[PDB]
């Protein structure tokens, strides 16, 4: 074997090398935070919340992209990893929209989640938000702009694994948005997919659409039939009625994706 | 003689719309082939 | 200053573009000097290219680059909203550009857009009626020490008073051509009172070449 | 050696700065240029890498990473990708003119720095990529790089020499983030030009995922100068580890603001009173100076008085030299409206990859907005202060530490007038 010896907070751990960091905390445990990286599409490294201090290292690194070096000290809560993650945070909420009532990922959000365990308690932010303009990809997908933080999520799914080449981000800076540009629809068999690994509201489900909400909902574990490859499901319900069909992770099926019809 | 009291690059004065590019089209003639990776576009 | 796209009659996609065989020679110009593989490295200077020939880009000018280059057309959209060159609305013929950033700022540039302002009578991102300028603020030019200084279509006029930038004005809307140049005394980058520097001839091929070459 | 500055026109190397000599390749060779560039390129990679390194040549493009050292990376057995070196003509700074001097004056310098550069890291061709901005620039560089194929300079068996080396020039679209190289090499493959991130160093993974260099202009032109004057010659001026000859762009508040060659480590007192007519109203009118182009923090008048005008003086005087570009403010400055606009351009010109630049940057361009009229109460200061450090080193490229640092410049040297201006504010409106 050619296993490289790295530290996570002095653990030791044996790494192939091209691990990344965050795969090499992954390995004793630690769940590094995240918003663009996502272990079925490429890294992008563009959201900066996985930035972790490497000791004797006076520069945190994205650990989504950064590979491990042989004899690194990974301290995933050091303070200034923490110092990382609360500033990230707090530039990630400074122009989202206070719409988490009226969210649909409300309660399962990843925002929310890890803004309650990785960012500050409040708001700095003494200015006005921006407001984007939403869009309108088709009758599966509800467009809220507002909320997006600008993971390219979308885009590397529709690229990369439903291969479409429709979304993309147009403008610079922070008037930068994510969206087709111009009156397209994303319909593809996987459309729905992308409302699942965006990590914020920004897409949703349409025909689910403020039914129902996470923690009062019921999981059943259950089986896709709308073809024979036999996708895994959750059913999720709610006082006796089905509310949605999300995905269940099968590594040897659907990975982690369904089809349209299914969900 | 030397002189050293005149702007000699009047050239750019003269430049229109296409100069940079027909330029690139003189140019075309005189380069190396360019190298291939193998394939048409890395969507082929 | 948008970014998406709304079909307008003069701004679809049935809108008429195409290039002139000219131009298709020079797209295979432009083509031949990347890898074979990697066609997508020729989308900004083809998209250009369409700028050059029609002024500004409609959505049939970006379409015809991504058809012609084999790219998605989100691709070449994407190119053209994140730079500020491309026109996607239609400019007047003469587009100033008056640089205000910090060392343009401080040598008055305030003053020259202003000028301009008042001799054009409109004011920042507003075109002239008869569609011959159009005045944008744009940041730095790369012609900080001939502050304070704009850019038209292609040239920069640096050096500038209000006096100068009205009487370039008054050239161009008489169908002639401006010099490019500093509209002060000195020539490109000098110092005003004279050389302070490279008085000297200089000492030709083979000065100080060491041994050994 | 103790005292610099004060350089001969015989030790210049960017002789026709002032365009007052024939550009072309008849005024070109006639100063020096192509001249013995096959006895440079047969002498091999090796020679021409210990030319640079000995010469102590730091990177021009305005972080100073030891050149020789960096085209060395090149130098590796290659495995079928071609190599590129990449030439940086982008020069999007505000207050850094002088890569367009060298394109518009000395352009066959830049095409031999580029034959010297590309044989020394056995690149294939040479990609200038040149501002939009410059097309007077890029089509006079495109006249000149037709003359170097004509005369067999460049091309097939370039020089007489055996080594094939193309030359092109690439025109930008108008976006300062790509100058930054990874950026410029994503602007070259006809994209969006975001930053990529580092690892993979262009060396590695560069344009189009080939092995590829990324070096400023001046880094590239001043390199067969040399390689024919010698390293030692380079290196006799400046301080140690601060070595050779610099453009330098004086702008803002002088009496003649100009682009002119001096010794590295010159003073800034002797540079602005001597090339440029000194401060309008004389030294004691001096309010600040930023050293070197926009993403330095400014130094105030009292810091300007001794300092010497290379990398190691600056960072000791918790500045940067950046790209040596002066821009000079009087005491009639509104300093936060100056660096406010310039923060207003730091947030006009960011990609919008990642988060700290893309939210951040536009959050503390809306509070210098409101420091510059005072609508602000002293303890946005400090939180300014804390902003600036969560973008700074948490971004993927340094415009977010170029964005950080001129707001870090200003409170800390210019926290009173920030405090009187929200102060009379408080109590005119209220
Ligand atoms: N010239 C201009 O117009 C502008 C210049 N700047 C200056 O640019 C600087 C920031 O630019 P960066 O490229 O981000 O600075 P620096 O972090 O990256 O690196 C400088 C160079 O060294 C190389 N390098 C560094 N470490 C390396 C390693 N371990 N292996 C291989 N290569 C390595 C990089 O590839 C790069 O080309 C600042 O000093 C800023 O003042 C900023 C804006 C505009
Ligand atoms: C935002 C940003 C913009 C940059 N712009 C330029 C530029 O316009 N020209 C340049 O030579 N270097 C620029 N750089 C520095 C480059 O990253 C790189 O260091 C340089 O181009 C090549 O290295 P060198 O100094 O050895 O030549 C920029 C860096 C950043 C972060
Ligand atoms: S996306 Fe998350 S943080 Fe944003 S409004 Fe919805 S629930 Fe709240
Ligand atoms: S809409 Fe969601 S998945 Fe798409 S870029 Fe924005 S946050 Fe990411
Ligand atoms: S910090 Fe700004 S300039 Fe750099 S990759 Fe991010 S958005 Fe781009
Ligand atoms: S998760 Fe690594 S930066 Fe987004
Ligand atoms: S600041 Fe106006 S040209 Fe650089
Ligand atoms: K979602």
């Amino acid at each position: 074997s050619n296993l490289i010896e790295v530290f996570v907070d002095g653990q030791s751990v044996m790494v192939e090398p091209g691990t990344t960091v965050l795969q090499a905390c992954e390995k004793v445990g630690m769940q590094i935070p995240r918003f663009c990286y996502h272990e079925r599409l490429s890294v992008a490294g563009n959201c900066r919340m996985c930035l972790v201090e490497i000791e004797k290292a006076p520069k945190v690194v994205a650990a989504c992209a950064m590979p491990v070096m042989k004899g690194w000290n990974i301290l995933t809560n050091s303070e200034k990893t923490k110092k990382a993650r609360e500033g990230v945070m707090e530039f990630l909420l400074a122009n989202h929209p206070l719409d988490c009532p009226i969210c649909d990922q409300g309660g399962e959000c990843d925002l929310q989640d890890q803004s309650m365990m990785f960012g500050s308690d409040r708001s700095r932010f003494l200015e006005g938000k921006r407001a984007v303009e939403d869009k309108n990809i088709g009758p599966l997908v509800k467009t809220i702009m507002t909320r997006c933080i600008q993971c390219t999520r979308c885009i590397r799914f529709a690229s990369e694994i439903a291969g479409v080449d429709d979304l993309g981000t147009t403008g610079r800076g922070n008037d930068m948005q994510v969206g087709t540009y111009i009156e397209k629809m994303f319909m593809s068999e996987l459309s729905g997919n992308i409302i699942d690994i965006c990590p914020v509201g920004a897409l949703t489900s349409k025909p689910y659409a403020f039914t129902a909400r996470p923690w009062e909902t019921r999981k059943t574990e259950s089986i896709d039939v709308m073809d024979a490859v036999g996708s895994n499901i959750v059913v999720s319900t709610r006082t006796g009625e089905v509310m949605r069909i999300l995905p269940r992770m099968h590594e040897d099926i659907n990975e982690e994706w369904i089809s349209d019809k299914t969900r | 003689p030397f002189d050293n009291t005149t702007y000699k690059n009047l050239q750019h004065h003269d430049y229109s719309t296409y100069t940079f590019l027909d330029l690139n089209l003189d140019l075309s003639k005189f380069r190396m082939p360019q190298p291939s990776s193998g394939r048409e576009s890395p969507r082929h | 200053a948008l970014f998406v796209h709304r079909d307008t009659p003069k701004n679809n996609p049935e809108t008429p573009f195409d290039f002139t065989p000219e131009n298709y020679k020079r797209i295979e110009a432009i083509v031949k000097n990347y890898p074979e593989g990697h066609k997508a490295a020729a989308v900004l200077p083809v998209l250009d290219l369409a700028q050059r020939q029609n002024g500004w880009l409609p959505i049939s000018a970006m379409n015809k680059v991504a058809e012609i280059l084999q790219v998605p057309p989100m691709r070449v959209y994407e190119v053209a909203t994140f730079y500020t060159m491309y026109n996607r609305k239609p400019v007047g013929k003469y587009h100033i550009q008056v640089c205000t950033t910090t060392p343009c700022m401080l040598r008055n540039s305030d003053s020259i857009l202003e000028a301009i302002q008042k001799k054009l009578g409109i004011k920042v991102g507003e075109t002239t009626p008869d569609k011959l300028f159009t005045l944008i603020e744009v940041e730095c030019l790369g012609a900080c020490v001939n502050a304070p200084m704009v850019q038209i279509n292609d040239n920069y006029y640096e050096d500038l008073t209000p006096k100068d930038i009205e009487e370039i004005i008054d050239e161009l809307k008489a169908g002639k051509i401006p010099k490019p140049g500093p509209r002060s005394g000195r020539f490109s980058c000098e110092p005003a009172g004279g050389l302070t520097s490279l008085t000297e001839p200089p000492k030709g091929p083979g000065f100080g070449v060491q041994a050994g070459l | 050696k103790t005292s610099f500055g004060s350089l001969k026109d015989e030790d210049r190397i960017f002789t026709n700065l002032y365009g007052r000599h024939d550009w072309r390749l008849k005024g070109a060779q006639s100063r020096g240029d192509w001249y013995k560039t096959k006895e440079i390129l047969l002498k091999g990679p090796d020679w021409i890498l210990g030319e640079v390194k000995t010469s102590g040549l730091r990177g021009r493009g305005g972080a100073g990473f030891p050149t020789g050292l960096k085209w060395s990376f090149m130098n590796k057995p290659s495995d079928g990708r071609p190599k590129y070196l990449v030439v940086n003509a982008d020069e999007g700074e505000p207050g850094t003119c002088k890569d367009r001097e060298i394109i518009r004056h000395d352009p066959h310098k830049l095409v031999e720095g580029c034959l010297v550069g590309g044989r020394a890291m056995g690149a294939r061709a040479a990609y200038i990529y040149i501002r939009g901005e410059f097309y007077n620039e890029a089509s006079n560089l495109q006249v000149a790089i037709r003359e170097a194929y004509e005369a067999g300079l460049i091309g097939k068996n370039a020089c007489g020499s055996g080594y094939d080396f193309d030359v092109f020039v690439v025109r930008g679209a108008g976006a300062y983030i790509c100058g930054e190289e990874t950026a410029l090499i994503e602007s070259i493959e006809g994209k969006q030009g975001k930053p990529r991130l580092k690892p993979p160093f262009p060396a590695d993974v560069g344009v189009f995922g080939c092995p590829t260099t990324v070096a400023n202009v001046e880094t590239v032109a001043v390199s067969p100068t040399i390689c024919r004057r010698g390293g030692a010659w380079f290196a006799s001026f400046g301080r140690e580890r601060n070595s050779g000859t610099k453009l330098f762009n004086i702008s803002g508040h002088v009496n003649n603001p100009c682009t002119v060659e001096e010794e590295m480590s010159v003073p800034l007192k002797e540079l602005i009173e001597k090339h440029a007519g000194g401060v309008t109203g004389g030294w004691d009118n001096l309010l600040a100076v930023i050293p070197g182009g926009s993403s330095t923090p400014l130094i105030p008048k009292s810091v300007c008085e001794t300092v010497l005008m290379d990398f190691d003086a600056l960072i000791q005087a918790q500045t940067g030299l950046g790209t040596a570009a002066v821009i000079v403010m009087d005491r009639s400055t509104d300093i936060v409206k100056a660096i406010a606009r310039l923060i207003e351009f730091y947030k006009h010109e960011s990609c919008g990859q990642c988060t700290p630049c893309r939210e951040g940057v536009d959050w503390m361009n809306k509070v210098m907005a409101r420091f510059v009229r005072g609508d602000a109460r002293p303890a946005e200061i400090d939180s300014l202060w804390e902003i600036s450090k969560q973008i700074e080193g948490h971004t993927i490229c340094a415009l977010g530490d170029g964005a950080a640092w001129p707001v870090q410049g200003l409170i800390r040297h210019f926290r009173p007038e920030l405090e009187e201006r929200m102060q009379r504010f408080a109590q005119q409106h209220q």
